[PDB]
């Protein structure tokens, strides 16, 4: 069951990253023969050059400096109906940051019919220096303590409130 | 194959004479693969002589017997292959018969009408 | 007069002639017991040799003042005539005449007809006959007009009363014999041969008990009128709501983008016509006779890239599957009620509008589908119920009418071989030689069971001699047995013929060489269990409905297979030759499908799948190749009439069976039970072994706690503290519906839900201590709900704890995680509804368990039986690109199967997944054979069936559809009697516990439905004051006349018909006319309200429903004017249709006129509350199961049932599926894809993009517990219980008749007691009893003779022949009062509230009553 999840957009200095691409089918059982290029400007600049395209079950490389190396295909393996497309950068290093485009061009195959498609999957690159817990996380872990002490106070506050009385009602009789 | 014709049809010389036919086959009528031949004879032991055959369509053989006197005159979807003999002369008192093929029904059809021009 | 027979002779005609002209010159009913067709009383013993069979003189008085004379047989059977001239043509004298009526009263005679009748049936079903038949048609015809002459030859024409053309069973083969001599001479011939099936019919009339019973059914059906009614009714609601929302919904394609030569939509579907031709254009779903559905919404189904959804061309399924008219849309609604293949056009409707409609089949299935049978079901029952209730006293009354007259009768006549025998015979011990040969048979067939398809020699060599040494032990205890009784002796019980047949056959395939299948009777063996007494009660239960099936109501079996036998001979009359000859409509290689009516056998296989319940597949079929209207009205015919006739045996077995064990007596059997007495003996040995072991080795050898205690107590139970748990417990479980393949879509939910299990975990652990605190261990630990709390709390914090800790992901860890799903569960303990839901189902679980064990037993003999015929006989050589069995003419063999997949590749030699291999996989393909859903592939698979290793051939064996059929009628039909009878028997036990009242009901729902069930009363209100405004009283007595109402029906009436008249694509200018015809509708009805609202002024609201009306009109009104709103400013289709629904309001009025119709929804509405009730247990029990599946199913292989939509991935697809099988609905469809786990069939590497599982097999153990369990929960609940719930609350309605009202007179009862007590002693003699009850006024008053009644009132008596004041009132109120249960509640207030005003109670002892005085004086 292919799902489309879109990838992440902050890698940290000097580790691998993995870049998602995944752009499922309409209908799940008809065939086809996807073919996936990849293209990258670095921030600050507007122009979009080729890096890699994978054809068949090759991969093929651009002599692009900043990606001679370090790069390895990570999508699907010996199918020639992809239908994922996700690369790996490996030593990522400061140049990697900028705008990162995943065409895909898809030939379906039907009984007396061919229909090339062709879709597009931009994404956004931003290399720091150091891991950032989401602000997700920590916003969600804060509340979870915050709730539990809070309950926990109610309940004792409750407790003692119940309990004088209970107390008092005991020496009552 | 139900075909359904008069036996015998009078008519006046000089009239139209519609020569009615048509066959109770529950297959559809395919035009690509329907079959009619629409032949004539003079008698029961005697020569037939194609004049009509609906082969993809109509194909009307111009007989020099029958001049342009030679019409379709049916509906081959609804089941109906008659043809109609303009300004009907004497010669053209015979035989008449309505040949159908409607694959892939097996059976094959056959109507034979007797023509016979009164005064 | 037992000497009362006369010769009727010419002297005694005259002078009834002469009596009867005497009386009506001057100038009471027949005494039944004499009628005609009965027999004789044995009050007038025998008859004279020389009387009988001879014209006599009437008998019964009421004839023998009119022209008759009576005829008896030698077996007492009373035949009435008349004496008139036959055709004014021959005495009672006549020698014709007299001959005539000698033959016609004979026995052989009688005979004779039923055999001619049998074997003529038996030649109507040849197809194709020879020739020379037509001599032996020519004799069935004239014996036919032979015996129809003998009759007019004694009856007479119509020249009389007592005359042939007065029965009408005789106009049957009247016209039988009129079309016997029109056929031949003056000449459609498929259509007249039929008409001679009548023959079949006439042994209706000539078996003694079939007129009874096909009397029985038709009074049967006279009552079914108003469920008809209602049915169409709703069916016609229903279908103008399906019109309205799917009108042309149906013809969605996905056509193709990219077209060439400058071609349109419209320039091509007018030029192809072939499938071949309509898969270029259209996208086809490989091997799909229909192209694929789609839709232009977000949640119908997508079609691939360079494909649009478009709405041309056919509906599916020849055109017969469609909402296009008012027409189809009824029929596919009256196939929703009877849920047959409903899930196809449940998957069709959802893919082309969307899943959101999913509600609009879910209230059909329920509201229309369930309810209406089970209103079938409870009116059938009822009226069966009162019949035989009717019949039974009849019986018993005319038993004691015999014995009254038989009284009256009564009083009206006042070597060694011997020794050796004996010596043998005291080893026939009951306790124990029995209970050893149970034993050992029931081993043997456990070691049978052990057989299996792949096995190893060794193996086989042991079950040989295992099969051996039991038939050895079996023929030694025969011959002992044989020679200690002897034949007389021996040959009497049963049993010992049982035995007697095991061994032989035994024997006899022992020695033989050769291998037949008499291994069934090997396996039957078994049966021996029965045997066993009623010690075990539910397998003679199941004996007992046998016997009843084949003995009391055996007439009504025969009457099935009767009209089975009809219905299969007129179908192949009919439609064999348009099955032969337009063939390659219905098939693609111009041959026969499996299902036909060629000839006579498969002809009856169609019938009798019918009445399984599937219909519509033949039926589609059958119109294709012969017309439809012909096509439907036989099926239709036949679903009515099989169903009914199903449903009365059903019903007639059960309450019979179940309702006499209410009412029989002891029956505690004649010998003690061997095993009871042995297992007194065993116990007694144990108990002795006990003591005899035990007696060898003793000689061989502060106040703070309960401050916490009691505050926390106050805590726990406080309203806010439970309020707080139940809302804990709802966002838990919601928190589970997110985790699907689309959570790592979805991040942030993703963290939020990781981090809310954490606080969900403390709350319950934090509760769980408060409960220990408060409750301690002995109080908690002895709880159920408690016990699973914990249970929850402990996977959780176990799942927590190892998390956290770190070695997650440890194997069984990531399997424990799945529990989590049970989290639901902690909501049973607080709703009320699902705490007593589930309180009775756990309650009858004991039942349910014996009736399941009884029903495994007797299925694992036909597991048994299917292992030796079909074990590993279902491989065969496919062709897997388009799954094609290879022809067999080539391949023949495995061995060449295997030959071909060296030499090609495409090709495996596979088996069928789900076969009878072994004993579990027969357990399984049984429960798919019982269910109806999954059978047709396993049937298929069978009857092709050559052997082990050879590949099959095409109805290679054709007749193991008997073993089916078989199976079917018993494991399937009987089985499911037993089951819904126990349950039934058992849900009134519960139910009389709590002293009668509703087991699904909490107490605020009770109190709402005592309120309710208090509308149904009949209290009169004053009607409305007529105005005095003469302006407003013209208008008043004008719109309360009923010709208002009926003028207001009718109108109504013709605006449904109105609604019906529209279609798909049907005109503009029909468009425009139907709009303006409704708009003056709507002005019509508005003016009714108005001028309701003018004469009736304030009192139109005092009737709900005249506020029905109100609002009705206030809808239509903002339905029309918003709808002409919308079409302007905007445009909006779904929501147009959606918003035009509204002036269906209408149409609902209709029930207000149609008494009968109004008492059934009032029924539906009394059982409501308990209804909602079972639908929250089974809303939990499907939310459990969705997220279990989520869990599991999620990434199965796409196969069959698991398509694009309705897969198991989200929690709205697994819902709907769910939804889908809880009818059981196509569950094998969904099951068969996760059975598959090895390769080539899955592949455990699969990658799945977007997520880290691997994989696409399922776990077979896993998925078949999951079903088998889903489904027979569903059967458990959502059938017996639902239909216990209607088949009470139906009875409870129909008993409108009620309210019994009277005053207290009792002054007058007391100013009478006076006069006779005046000494005001509270006691009377019982001389003066008898004038007392005399000298009272009405409704107490006796009038003379009051003796009679007052002794039958069995009134208590004091020393000296006295009687107390209130024993005398009491039996009068009762008298007028009845045996009510207020009178017993009155009894006890009246007696206290008397023992609290005179303490002496000496002197109120009884000593004698009435009733007891009487018999000592006679
Ligand atoms: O049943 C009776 C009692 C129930 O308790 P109660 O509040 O005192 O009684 C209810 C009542 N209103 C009353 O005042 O009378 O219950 C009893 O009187 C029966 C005694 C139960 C014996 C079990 C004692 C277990 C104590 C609880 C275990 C403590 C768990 C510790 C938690 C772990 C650490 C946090
Ligand atoms: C009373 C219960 C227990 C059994 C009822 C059985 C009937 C439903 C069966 C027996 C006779 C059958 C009928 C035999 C003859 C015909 C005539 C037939 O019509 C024609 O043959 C027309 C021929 C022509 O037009 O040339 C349509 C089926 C029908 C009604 C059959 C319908 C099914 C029938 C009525
Ligand atoms: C070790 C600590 C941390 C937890 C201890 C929990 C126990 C105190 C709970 C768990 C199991 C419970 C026991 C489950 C079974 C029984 C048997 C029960 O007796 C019977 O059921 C008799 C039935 C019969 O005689 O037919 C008495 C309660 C008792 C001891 C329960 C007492 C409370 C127990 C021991
Ligand atoms: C932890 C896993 C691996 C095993 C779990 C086993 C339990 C499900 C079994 C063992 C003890 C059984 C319990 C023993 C005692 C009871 C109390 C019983 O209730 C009563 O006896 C009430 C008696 C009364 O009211 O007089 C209900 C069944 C129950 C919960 C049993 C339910 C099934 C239990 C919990
Ligand atoms: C599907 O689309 C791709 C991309 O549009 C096609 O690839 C192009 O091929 C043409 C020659 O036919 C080249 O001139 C372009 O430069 C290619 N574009 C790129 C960037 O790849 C591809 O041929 C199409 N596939 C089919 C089967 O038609
Ligand atoms: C399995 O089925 C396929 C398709 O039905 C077969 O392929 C066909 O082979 C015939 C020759 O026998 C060709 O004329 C067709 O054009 C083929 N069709 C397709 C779609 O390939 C195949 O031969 C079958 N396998 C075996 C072993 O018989
Ligand atoms: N009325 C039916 N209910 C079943 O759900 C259906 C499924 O099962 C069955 O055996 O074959 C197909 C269809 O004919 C069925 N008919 C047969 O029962 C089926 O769709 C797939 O097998
Ligand atoms: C992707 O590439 C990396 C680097 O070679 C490799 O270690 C990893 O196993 C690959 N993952 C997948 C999903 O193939
Ligand atoms: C990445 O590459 C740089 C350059 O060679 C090197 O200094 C560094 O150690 C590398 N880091 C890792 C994690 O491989
Ligand atoms: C990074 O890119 C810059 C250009 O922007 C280039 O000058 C530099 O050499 C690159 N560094 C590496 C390590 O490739
Ligand atoms: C197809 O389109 C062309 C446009 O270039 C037109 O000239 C031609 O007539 C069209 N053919 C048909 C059959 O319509
Ligand atoms: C299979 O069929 C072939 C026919 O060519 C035959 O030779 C062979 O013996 C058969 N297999 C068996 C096990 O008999
Ligand atoms: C064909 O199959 C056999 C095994 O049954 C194998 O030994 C043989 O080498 C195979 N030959 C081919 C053509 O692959």
């Amino acid at each position: 069951g292919c799902v489309e999840v879109d990838s992440e957009t902050e890698a940290v200095y000097g580790m691998t990253f993995k870049i998602l691409c995944i752009s499922c089918k309409r209908r799940s059982e008809t065939n086809a023969e996807t073919f996936t290029e990849w293209t990258f400007r670095q921030k600050g600049t507007e122009e979009f050059v080729k890096i890699l395209r994978y054809e068949n079950e090759v991969l093929q490389l651009e002599e692009d400096e900043r990606f001679e190396g370090r790069v390895v295909w990570n999508g699907s393996r010996g199918t020639k109906d992809l239908q994922d497309l996700s690369i790996f950068i490996t030593n990522v290093t400061y140049n990697h940051s900028g705008d990162y485009e995943c065409h895909v061009y898809r030939l379906l195959f039907f009984e007396n019919y061919e229909h090339n498609t062709s879709v597009v999957k931009k994404i956004h690159i931003e290399v720091v220096d150091k891991a950032n817990r989401d602000m997700a996380s920590i916003v969600s872990e804060i509340m979870m303590y915050v709730l539990i002490v809070v309950l926990t106070i109610w309940l004792v506050a409750e407790m003692i409130y119940c309990y004088k009385k209970i107390a008092a009602a005991t020496e009552t009789a | 194959m139900e075909v359904t014709v008069p036996a015998t049809l009078n008519v006046l010389n000089g009239s139209d004479a519609r020569l009615p036919c048509t066959f109770n086959s529950c297959y559809t009528v395919n035009h690509k693969q329907f079959s009619l031949n629409w032949t004539y004879q003079e008698c029961n032991n005697c020569s037939e002589e194609m004049f009509l055959q609906f082969r993809m369509k109509i194909i009307n053989l111009k007989l020099e017997r029958f001049q342009d006197r030679v019409e379709f005159s049916g509906n081959p979807s609804k089941y109906d292959v008659s043809v109609m003999l303009r300004n009907v002369q004497p010669e053209d008192e015979g035989i008449y018969n309505c040949y159908i093929m409607n694959p892939p029904d097996r059976h094959r059809g056959h109507g034979k009408i007797h023509l016979q021009v009164l005064m | 007069g037992p000497q009362s027979f006369v010769h009727f002779t010419k002297q005694s005609l005259a002078l009834i002639e002469q009596r009867i002209a005497e009386r009506k010159s001057k100038e009471p009913k027949p005494s039944s017991d004499l009628e005609a067709g009965k027999q004789l009383p044995f009050i007038y013993g025998d008859i004279p040799p020389g009387m009988v069979s001879e014209p006599l003189e009437d008998l019964d008085p009421y004839y023998a003042d009119k022209k008759t004379f009576i005829v008896l047989n030698k077996g007492k059977t009373i035949f009435r005539f008349n004496a008139t001239p036959a055709l004014y043509m021959l005495s009672p004298f006549s020698p014709l005449r007299r001959i005539s009526i000698k033959i016609l009263v004979h026995s052989l005679f009688s005979m004779l007809i039923m055999c001619t009748i049998l074997t003529n049936c038996i030649f109507m079903t040849m197809n194709n006959p020879p020739d020379w038949t037509k001599n032996v048609e020519y004799t069935f015809t004239g014996i036919y007009t032979f015996e129809s002459l003998v009759k007019i030859l004694a009856r007479g024409f119509c020249v009389g009363e007592f005359t042939f053309l007065r029965d009408p069973w005789n106009w049957l083969d009247f016209v039988v014999i009129v079309f016997a001599y029109l056929t031949e001479f003056v000449n459609n011939v498929s259509a007249l041969r039929t008409f001679r099936v009548l023959r079949a019919l006439k042994t209706i009339s000539v078996i003694p008990g079939l007129k009874t019973i096909v009397g029985a059914l038709i009074q049967s059906v006279k009552k079914l009128s108003d469920v008809m009614i209602l049915t169409v009714f709703c069916l016609s609601v229903f279908a103008l709501i399906g019109l309205q929302l799917f009108m042309g919904n149906l013809k969605h394609k996905c056509f193709r983008n990219s077209l060439e030569n400058n071609e349109t939509l419209e320039s091509i579907m007018n030029t192809l016509e072939s499938e071949e031709d309509f898969r270029k254009y259209f996208y086809y779903l490989e091997g799909s006779k229909d192209a694929l559905l789609c839709g232009f919404s977000t949640d119908s189904g997508q079609c691939p890239e360079g494909y649009t959804c478009v709405k041309i061309g056919r509906n599916p399924d020849y055109g017969y599957t469609s909402f296009d008219t008012f027409s189809w849309a009824f029929l596919a609604l009256f196939r929703l009620m009877t849920q047959d293949y409903w899930e196809n056009l449940y998957q069709q409707t959802l893919r082309a509008a969307g899943k959101t409609y999913m509600i609009f089949f879910v209230v059909v299935i329920f509201l229309g589908s369930f309810y209406l049978i089970n209103l079938i079901l409870a009116v059938v029952a009822m009226a069966y119920k009162e019949q035989n209730q009717a019949n039974i006293e009849e019986a018993k009354q005319k038993e004691l009418e015999f014995q009254q007259m038989l009284d009256r009768l009564k009083k009206e006549q006042e070597p060694y071989w011997i020794k050796f025998k004996k010596c043998i015979y005291f080893i026939v011990m009951d306790p124990f030689v029995d209970l050893a040969i149970t034993i050992c048979i029931v081993l043997n067939t456990l070691f049978m069971a052990m057989e299996h398809h792949p096995m190893t020699e060794e193996f086989k060599n042991v079950l040989a001699i295992g099969n051996l040494v039991f038939t050895g032990i079996f023929a030694a205890e025969m011959v002992l047995k044989l020679i200690a009784m002897d034949p007389y002796e021996y040959f009497q019980v049963g049993w010992n013929i049982f035995d007697s047949l095991i061994v032989t056959l035994s024997l006899v395939e022992l020695f033989l060489a050769d291998v037949e299948g008499l291994s069934v009777l090997r396996s039957f063996r078994l049966l021996r269990v029965f045997k066993l007494a009623k010690s075990w009660p539910t397998l003679n239960m199941l004996i007992k409905i046998i016997g009843n099936s084949v003995g009391a109501l055996g007439n009504l079996t025969l009457v099935l297979a009767i009209i089975v036998f009809i219905f299969a001979v007129v179908g192949m009359q009919l439609f064999g030759k348009s099955y032969k000859e337009c063939v390659c409509k219905i098939n693609d290689d111009c041959t026969l499908p499996r299902w036909h009516m060629n000839d006579f056998f498969h002809s009856f296989l169609i019938v009798f799948r019918v009445l399984c319940g599937e219909w519509i597949e033949t039926m589609w079929d059958c119109m294709e190749v012969a017309g439809q209207a012909m096509c439907l009205i036989v099926y239709m015919m036949v679903m009515v009439i099989g169903n009914l006739v199903v449903l009365n045996l059903f019903l007639a077995l059960l309450l019979s069976s179940f309702s006499s064990d209410n009412l029989t007596a002891i029956e505690e059997d004649p010998d003690a039970n061997n095993l009871q007495i042995a297992v007194t003996r065993i116990k007694k040995g144990i108990n002795y072994v006990k003591q005899t072991l035990r007696e060898f080795i003793l000689k061989a050898f502060g106040k703070i706690w309960w401050n916490i205690r009691k505050t926390c107590y106050k805590i726990v139970e406080h309203s806010w503290f439970e309020s707080f748990i139940v809302l804990m417990i709802l966002l838990s479980s919601g928190a589970l519906a997110f985790e699907d393949i689309y959570i790592e879509r979805k991040k942030t939910i993703k963290i939020i839900l990781e981090y809310a299990d954490k606080i969900f975990t403390y709350i319950f652990i934090l509760e769980m201590l408060l409960k220990w605190i408060a409750y301690g261990y002995k109080t908690y630990f002895t709880n159920a709900w408690c016990w699973l709390d914990f249970l929850i709390v402990d996977v959780s914090l176990v799942t927590l704890v190892a998390n956290t800790l770190g070695y997650s992901d440890l194997g069984p860890i990531k399997s424990l995680r799945t529990l989590r799903a049970l989290r639901p569960l902690r909501a049973l303990s607080r709703f009320e509804g699902m705490r007593v839901v589930v309180n009775a189902l756990i309650g009858a679980i004991p039942s349910i368990m014996n009736v399941l064990l009884v029903c495994l037993i007797f299925w694992l003999i036909f597991s048994i039986m299917g292992v030796n015929l079909f074990a590993g006989k279902f491989y065969e050589c496919i062709n897997t690109t388009d799954g094609s069995r290879f022809p067999a003419s080539q391949v023949p063999n495995r061995s060449e199967c295997f030959a071909l997949m060296n030499v090609s590749q495409n090709v495996r030699w596979k088996n069928l997944k789900v076969n009878f291999d072994n004993v579990g996989l027969g357990y399984l393909s049984l429960l798919q054979v019982a269910t109806f859903k999954g059978w047709t592939i396993i049937m298929y698979a069978a009857v092709d069936s050559v052997n082990v290793d050879k590949q099959p051939k095409y109805e290679y064996s054709l007749y193991m559809y008997i073993y089916f059929v078989v199976f079917i009628i018993f494991g399937s039909f009987f089985t499911l009697n037993l089951f819904i009878g126990v349950i039934i028997d058992n849900f009134n036990q519960q139910k009389k516990k709590l002293g009668g009242q509703d087991i699904f009901m909490t107490e605020e729902q009770k109190k709402y439905y005592n309120a309710m069930k208090k509308l149904g009363s009949k209290k009169p209100q004053k009607p409305i004051p007529r105005p005095g405004n003469k302006i407003q009283g013209c208008i008043f007595d004008l719109v309360t006349n009923q010709a208002f109402d009926i003028s207001i029906m009718v109108l109504i009436c013709l605006n449904m018909v109105t609604m019906m008249v529209e279609k798909e694509g049907q005109s503009q200018h029909m468009t425009e006319v139907l709009y303006w015809i409704n708009v003056v509708f709507i002005i019509l009805f508005t003016g009714e309200c108005v001028l309701k609202l003018i004469s009736l002024r304030h009192y139109y609201f005092t009737v709900g429903w005249n506020i029905f009306d109100f609002v009705v009109v206030i809808i239509s009104i903002v339905g029309m004017f918003l709808a002409d709103l919308i079409e302007t400013y905007f445009v909006s289709p779904t929501l147009f249709r959606v918003i035009r629904l509204a002036r269906i309001g209408r149409i609902l009025r209709l029930v207000k006129g149609a008494k009968g119709i109004r008492t059934l929804l009032f029924a539906l509405m009394m059982s409501l509350p308990a209804l909602f009730n079972i639908g929250l247990l089974l809303f939990l029990v499907m939310f459990i199961y969705a997220i279990f599946g989520m869990s599991n199913f999620a990434y199965v292989k796409k196969e069959d049932g698991i398509n694009d939509m309705f897969n198991f991935e989200t929690f709205g697809n697994s819902m709907i599926c769910l939804f889908q099988i809880t009818t059981s609905a196509g569950w094998d469809g969904l099951l068969a894809p996760i059975l598959n786990s090895k390769p080539p069939d899955c592949d455990p590497k699969k990658v799945h993009p977007g997520s880290s599982v691997e994989g696409d097999c399922g776990n077979p153990s896993v998925g078949i517990f999951y079903f088998v369990s889903y489904i027979i929960i569903s059967f458990l609940v959502v059938v017996n219980m639902y239909i216990a719930v209607i088949l009470e609350n139906f009875s409870v309605a129909t008993e409108e008749s009620t309210e019994p009202l009277s005053e207290d007179d009792f002054e007058m009862f007391y100013e009478v007691w006076e006069k006779f007590d005046p000494d005001a002693t509270q006691f009377i003699e019982f001389s003066k009893l008898s004038d007392f009850a005399a000298a009272l006024d009405p409704p107490l008053l006796i009038a003379k003779p009051n003796k009679v009644q007052l002794i039958a009132m069995d009134l208590p008596m004091v020393s000296g022949d006295r009687i107390h004041c209130l024993d005398i009132l009491f039996a009068f109120t009762k008298r007028v009062l009845g045996e009510s249960g207020e009178m017993d509640s009155l009894r006890s207030q009246m007696e206290e509230r008397f023992m609290s005003a005179n303490p002496s109670k000496v002197s109120y002892e009884p000593i004698t009553t009435t009733l007891k005085r009487k018999q000592e004086d006679v």
